[PDB]
């Protein structure tokens, strides 16, 4: 139909602006058309958002500055347009520092129509934004961590059994810190007096095994070297060699019992590094050598002790699991806890959004509460919005609609003087749902007003509201079940009718794609396309992104389905459907968006464009024309025998009121068929040259009218035997032939919905008082022999009917008998004088019609004469109403009817 | 029911009871050519007799028919006979085909278990890895030959399904003290074997996971099944594939929440670790796309689910032909019985399904699968019988209803649903007729130049005639029918120029 498929614009295939999504965006002011298109981020492309002009024949696409910048992972992007501006949100990763979670909402900022910044927000900490008071109008990753390493002094003063609780103490402090601490390892090496590396952090990731490894230490001891061991320290547990976080907090554990003693390192040597610009140390000392010697002094050089926090004396080992609980105290992290309720975490606001005003937005929250749904109505201006949900009335029904997926679409709904605002829930009680919000008294909450039929169909994932005749009050609202399952996963459209009184849904009608097609996603995506018909009507794209995939060669797979909207609604079928294929090669998910409604060609009408998954597709819309025709029969009426040359004037002119069609017929050619006597087994008129009434290819170019002069001639010498008394039929089937190639210009399109024939007649001069019509009486005064009787004494039941006809003339006149089937005709008697035809037809089981044959044009003011003699078809019937009616039918201009009725009474059950 | 037509061709096509007649020109008495099409006894009794006439009825021929044998121990068992088949049905006309299926005992069993491993299945997991044995030996009792696998699923590595916390992404588990693996979308870990040892030490090797939230990502892990065969390691044979969850699944619209916007390729996209492990670039299988994978691939699937999901895979079976649902235990311990139910519940029914009927060709079945006379209604889209016996056959009726014509002979691929069995219908349409009382350029028909191309004559444009030789005596006058009636006392149909009559009357006088 309208979409010149022909000629599409594509973006380049390289993937520079890697398409997900594209819309077409008018500024209300400057009538300027873009073509704004949505990217994942990437090391090439970093801006989620690109504008698109066609400039010489191609489509350039520039970045959109002033727009939120993705960052890492794609994580999803919308982008949606009013007339008050552009609207686009990322969702946006944040992870709490101090804690293991993470929130997942969407950075928003809204863009005037000239694309200019208007509003920035974020909906991080969504609760400080959050006034439930505000009525609704309705029309009314690096890991930082913690690493601690231990010093488990070894030295021979240790006796074996000490060495057992010495390690029972660090399994049971490691044990306590893993159960309080998570993000949190541990190493360590023996003290013993020589220096070997026990299991380092890049082990105590299996904390088990580290366990076991612990446990199964042995103590060698040879002399108490504490400088060596925390060089060795320094040197391999702290070193980013085996995974070592840089930035994890160092903790140093250091038990010991003797002094500093035949170590070549100095113990104030190896403390004043460089590298220990600040690193957590700590020195639990147990020995009573340290309180009665000069010892302890050099337990408080090994860790700083500002406050004596890390400063740990104690008398013996049975008290470590004494100060255990304190060791903990100051050295545990205290990490934020996990498992808090799930309420707008990640409620990944701005999943699908809506602007209602200048200052004003709906955003969708897929996640909140649950993942139960929502929607954020949003003041951009105030920066305060209020959240609306499904506002369950107890705790069963809050975690019955857990999982919901409500504000997946949404959508608004305009009425008389109001709006309503719906929202998609395409997994509600596994169905799919459409919600609505409906306000009562301060607190508006959504409620279910459609629901899905099938299983995983996702009923409610696409809105598309339809107001038809572009009133500012929708008509229709499209639902899209796109993974509607009959083979593969179909799709299906549902289409309801909003009341005008109410604003109730009727279902309308259900559309579904080109049968044959096992996965297709029909409806995956849907857009009131604008007027693309020149109508004035509003028409509807539906997407098909999974029409042919698996082809061979990686051919070009997905469909776009165009219903045109009529008074009465949507199309019964589509009028165009434009597969990947015809389009250009390599296409994937041709169907995935589109969007029109607006001229982006320059030629003045509006057209649209398709998205696929890499790239856009724009094609221009060809203009629409309707043609009227006449005749002009110069005779304009054939006399008797006229065997004279019959003109035609045939003129063809633009009824549409398009403007003028630039480049239209100029280029594209009209093709005329004349059928002259349509109809007719043996036809009485023919054209004087045989080539010009099969296919003639005018050019039309300047002008809106077309004139030709055509000439009729009778057929081998036109013998009147026919029904030389009727209006010969003559159907002009005029049709467009567009040139082939890349037009500059759109080629016009015949109108889908005006049927392209002209069906004209030019009269026989009926040769009667008024020479255009023989109009004539056929009387009829059939006599009935017996009214009725019963039980075999009926014998043979006799009628008799005699058609007379006494007017000017007769022409293909009809009988009618109607009698019922319960009595039969043995034998049935012609009129003889004169031989009049009679095509009597057989008996049948429902109400007769004896569509006898009588009359002819030949048919003169004689009379015929029919005798009948019935008898029951081995069928008795009672007493009945409007006994037996016999009718005349004349096939003239003007119809004479005649009636008849006979009498029926016997007195026999 | 039969109307007058042009040509023999025409006139089978245009009804199933039209009985044109082929007789040398024996129309030569004041009749036109062209009223030669009527039922039987309208043209045995006017005129040609039984060799002159030809009224064309397709047949069915089998081309391929193996018997009925249950194997040797259920090694070459043939389930389904006849195999392959030639139908040529004249446009209208019914034909009956006969399908008879046998129930061979000890037939084999692929059977892979697909886990759920997000934590909540700790205990479950501690079960299965000592039901191996149990289970092999339990379904050794009902066939001969049986393998066993095992896979295992979470969901796709991305928020918002799992916590993308690199600390919680090593140990998804809330404590750190107990051992577990990081997620996954789908990790086969043993292929469909026949000892129980490898299963006890392979399921044994592995460790529980979690994920974030509750809907988990098992529609990956089944499809991955159904379309990786070398790697699960299908065979020929009935294949169950064991469902085991305690919560719902993630659907095609879901992966969109993560940003994943590729839809789901239906490609096989194991690794060499038998990992699925670009899971987060695909978007979830839809439940379509999950039943067309399984149904082709001839896989039953098992739900074994616990009583809180219970409805929602309930409806899911009903979506999916040849599946079976079960209550499964707060830490499996059932399992087995529930395989044991579903299996026999899956076997003892036995489907017939069509692959596709060309346009203008229907399709009724008639399921006599009790007794050797009766049947079921017919108007069905499956050959559907329950309650099958072992060593029982059931008897199939497909009928075949062609309307218009075939132009190509279009390939019909009846079979029972759950095995690699085929029943292949030749489908050509008896729509052109050969009466051979067709001869080129006849000198018994026509005149000089011009064929017959029908059994009727063809006139050959030099004159008008049935010889050419009367241009306008035999074609206009109409004496011929008003020739038709005196004491036929409408028990008898008029004639052509006669009086026709039944009953111990015949001919005008009747
Ligand atoms: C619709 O949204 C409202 C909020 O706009 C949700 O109400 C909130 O529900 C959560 C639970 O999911 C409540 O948190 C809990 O509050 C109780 C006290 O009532 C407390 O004991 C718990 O520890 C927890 O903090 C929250 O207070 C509540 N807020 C309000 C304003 O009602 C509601 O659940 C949503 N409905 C659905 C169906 O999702
Ligand atoms: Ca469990
Ligand atoms: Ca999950
Ligand atoms: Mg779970």
């Amino acid at each position: 139909f309208n979409v010149d498929v022909a000629r599409p614009w594509l973006t380049p295939k390289g993937g520079a602006p890697f398409v997900l999504s594209s819309l077409l965006h008018q500024d209300p002011s400057t009538n300027q058309t873009w073509l704004l298109v949505t990217s994942p981020r990437t090391k090439r492309t970093p801006g989620p958002l690109h504008r698109c002009s066609l400039v010489q024949d191609e489509i350039l696409c520039h970045p959109v500055e002033h727009v939120p910048i993705p960052k890492g992972r794609h994580r999803g992007v919308t982008v949606v347009r009013s007339h008050h501006g552009v609207l686009i949100c990322i969702q946006v990763l944040v992870r709490r520092p101090h804690s293991l979670s993470s929130e997942l909402t969407g950075t928003c900022s809204l863009l005037g129509p000239d694309l200019r910044p208007q509003a920035q927000a974020n909906f991080f900490d969504l609760e400080n934004l959050l006034d439930p008071d505000a009525r609704v109008d309705t029309g009314d990753e690096e890991e930082a961590g913690t690493e601690i390493a231990i010093i488990l002094d070894g030295s021979g003063s240790i006796d074996p059994p000490d060495f057992q609780r010495a390690k029972d103490f660090i399994s049971n402090m490691m044990r306590n810190f893993y159960e309080k601490c998570f993000e949190c390892n541990f190493a360590l090496v023996q003290y013993g007096g020589v220096i070997q590396t026990e299991f380092d952090l890049r082990d105590s990731q299996d904390v088990m095994a580290s366990l076991a490894r612990v446990q199964n230490i042995t103590q060698v001891g040879s002399v108490t070297k504490t400088a060596s061991a925390m060089q060795h320290v320094l040197d391999s547990i702290f070193t980013s060699s085996h995974g070592s976080r840089r930035k994890a907090s160092k903790v140093m554990v250091v038990l010991t019992d003797g002094g500093i003693f035949e170590d070549p390192l100095n113990l104030t040597t190896v403390i004043n590094s460089p590298k220990m610009q600040g690193v957590e140390r700590f020195a639990i000392g147990v020995g009573e050598e340290f309180k009665s010697a000069r010892t302890a002094r050099e337990l408080n050089l090994i860790a700083s002790d500002p406050d004596e926090t890390h400063a740990f004396k104690v008398t013996n080992y049975m008290a470590l699991d004494g100060l255990l609980s304190k060791l903990r105290y100051n050295i545990i992290s205290m990490e934020g806890t996990v498992g808090d309720a799930l309420h707008y975490q990640l409620a990944q606001i701005g999943f699908s959004a809506q602007i209602l005003d200048e200052r004003q937005v709906l955003l969708g929250a897929v996640g909140a509460f649950d993942w139960s749904g929502g929607a954020l109505l949003y003041d951009t201006r105030s920066r305060r919005g209020r959240f609306l949900n499904q506002t369950a009335a107890a705790a069963a029904d809050a975690e019955a609609a857990q999982y919901s997926y409500l504000g997946y679409a949404v959508a608004v709904l305009h009425k008389t003087c109001s709006l309503s605002y719906i929202a998609g829930a395409p997994r509600y009680k596994h169905h799919g749902a459409v919600f609505e919000l409906q306000k009562e008294g301060r607190e508006a909450s959504f409620l279910p007003v459609l629901e899905g039929e099938q299983m995983g169909s996702y009923f409610g994932s696409e809105l598309c509201p339809v107001d038809i005749d572009m009133d500012g009050s929708t008509d229709f609202l499209l639902v899209a079940a796109p993974f509607y399952h009959v083979h593969g996963e179909e799709g299906r459209v549902y289409v309801y009718r909003l009341s005008e009184q109410d604003g109730s849904f009727s279902l309308a009608r259900i559309l579904s794609g080109h049968p044959g097609f096992t996965n297709a996603r029909f409806g995956f995506a849907m857009a009131a396309m604008g007027d693309l018909s020149q109508d004035k009507l509003t028409d509807v794209a539906i997407g098909a992104p999974l029409e042919g995939f698996g082809a061979d060669d990686g051919a070009s797979f997905g469909s776009v389905y165009i219903y045109n909207g009529h008074w009465d609604g949507l199309s019964a079928s589509p009028s165009q459907r434009i597969r990947a294929s015809t389009v250009a090669p390599g296409l994937q998910y041709f169907g995935m968006s589109m969007a029109g409604g607006f001229d982006i060609s320059g030629d003045g009408l509006a057209d649209i464009t398709v998205g696929t998954l890499g790239q856009a597709v724009v094609f221009r819309s060809r203009p629409v024309v309707r043609l009227k025709v006449s005749m002009a029969f110069t005779p304009s009426a054939l006399p008797i025998g006229f065997n004279g040359v019959v003109n035609v004037r045939l003129c063809f002119e633009i009824s549409s009121v398009t403007t003028a069609s630039e480049s239209g017929l100029r280029e594209a050619l009209l093709n005329f068929t004349l059928d002259v006597d349509v109809g007719k087994q043996r036809r009485r008129l023919q054209c004087s040259d045989v080539r010009s009434c099969l296919g003639c290819l005018r050019e039309w170019s300047s002008g809106s009218q077309l004139c030709e002069d055509l000439l009729l001639m009778p057929t081998e010498g036109e013998l009147c035997e026919e029904d030389c008394f009727s209006n010969a039929s003559v159907k002009v089937s005029y049709q467009l032939q567009t040139p082939e190639g890349q037009t500059d210009h759109p080629q016009p399109i015949l109108d889908r919905y005006t049927e392209p024939f002209a069906i004209f007649q030019l009269p026989y001069e009926k040769a009667c008082k008024n020479k255009l019509f023989c109009v004539a009486e056929l009387q009829l005064a059939t006599t009935v022999s017996q009214q009725e009787l019963v039980v075999g004494l009926t014998k043979e039941l006799t009628l008799n009917i005699n058609l007379t006809n006494s007017g000017e003339d007769s022409y293909m006149t009809s009988m009618a008998l109607n009698y019922p089937r319960n009595l039969q005709l043995k034998r049935m008697q012609k009129p003889p004088s004169p031989n009049i035809q009679c095509d009597d037809p057989q008996p049948v089981a429902s109400v007769l019609i004896m569509n006898c044959r009588i009359g002819h044009p030949v048919l003169k003011r004689s009379s015929a004469h029919v005798s009948v003699v019935w008898q029951l078809e081995e069928n008795a019937f009672p007493n009945r109403t409007a006994d037996i009616t016999v009718t005349v039918t004349n096939s003239n201009e003007r119809r004479s009817l005649a009636n008849e009725t006979h009498t029926l009474q016997f007195r026999h059950g | 029911s039969c109307q007058p037509a042009p040509s023999c061709q025409k006139c089978i096509l245009s009804h199933p009871s039209c009985a044109w007649c082929k007789q040398l020109n024996f129309t030569a008495s004041g009749e036109a050519e062209a009223r030669r099409c009527a039922r039987r006894e309208e043209l045995l009794a006017r005129g040609c007799p039984l060799e002159e006439l030809e009224e064309p009825r397709g047949q069915q021929e089998v081309l391929q028919d193996q018997p009925l044998s249950q194997g040797a121990r259920g090694e070459g068992a043939t389930q389904l006979a006849p195999q392959r088949v030639r139908v040529t049905l004249r446009p209208g006309e019914p034909q009956q085909l006969q399908v008879r299926f046998l129930r061979a005992e000890g037939y084999p069993v692929d059977l892979y278990y697909l886990m759920d491993l997000s934590y909540s299945m700790k205990d479950d997991l501690e079960r299965v890895r000592q039901l191996g044995h149990a289970l092999l030996v339990r379904l050794q009792e009902v066939t001969h030959s049986v393998r066993i696998g095992f896979g295992s699923f979470v969901d796709k590595t991305v928020l918002p399904f799992v916590s993308t916390v690199p600390s919680k992404l090593r140990h998804p588990c809330p404590t750190r003290l107990e051992r577990c693996q990081s997620p996954f979308s789908f990790h086969h870990v043993l292929s469909l074997t026949g000892d129980a040892q490898a299963f006890e030490r392979e399921v044994g090797r592995q460790s529980v996971s979690g994920n974030l939230d509750s809907p988990e990502g098992g529609f990956d892990a089944i499809l991955q099944a159904a379309l990786c065969q070398e790697q699960i390691g299908w065979r020929n044979v009935s294949r169950l594939l064991v469902f085991t969850s305690d919560d719902t699944f993630h659907t095609a619209g879901d992966g969109k929440l993560g940003g994943i916007f590729m839809p789901s390729d239906g490609h096989c996209h194991l690794d060499s670790n038998g990992l699925y492990s670009r899971s987060t670039e695909f978007d979830y299988p839809s439940v379509g796309q999950v039943a067309q994978a399984l149904s082709a691939a001839n896989i039953q699937p098992i739900f074994a689910v616990t009583s809180a999901a219970l409805p929602v895979y309930q409806e899911l079976s009903k979506l999916i032909p040849k599946s079976a649902v079960g209550e499964l235990s707060e830490d499996s311990s059932n399992v087995v019985q529930l395989i044991m139910d579903a299996y026999n519940s899956l076997s003892s029914t036995v489907t017939l399904e069509h692959s596709s009927l060309p346009p203008g060709v229907h399709i009724s079945y008639e399921s006599q699968c009790e007794g050797p006379e009766k049947r079921e209604g017919k108007a069905e889209d499956r050959g559907q019988c329950n309650h099958v016996r072992i060593n029982q056959t059931v008897t199939f009726w497909v009928s075949l209803q062609a309307t218009h014509c075939l132009p190509e002979p279009h390939l019909l691929r009846l079979r029972a649903l759950g095995f690699s069995e085929e029943l292949i219908v030749e489908l050509h349409t008896l729509c052109d007729c050969n009466c051979s009382d067709t001869q080129p350029q006849a000198p018994h028909c026509s005149d000089g130049q011009g064929h017959l191309q029908c059994g009727v004559c063809s006139c050959a444009p030099g004159r008008l005639g049935r010889l050419c030789e009367c241009s306008v005596a035999e074609l206009s006058s109409p004496d011929l029918e008003s020739g038709c009636g005196p004491l036929c006392s409408g028990k008898g149909h008029c004639q052509c120029g006669r009086c026709s009559c039944s009953g111990q009357s015949s001919g005008h006088l009747c």
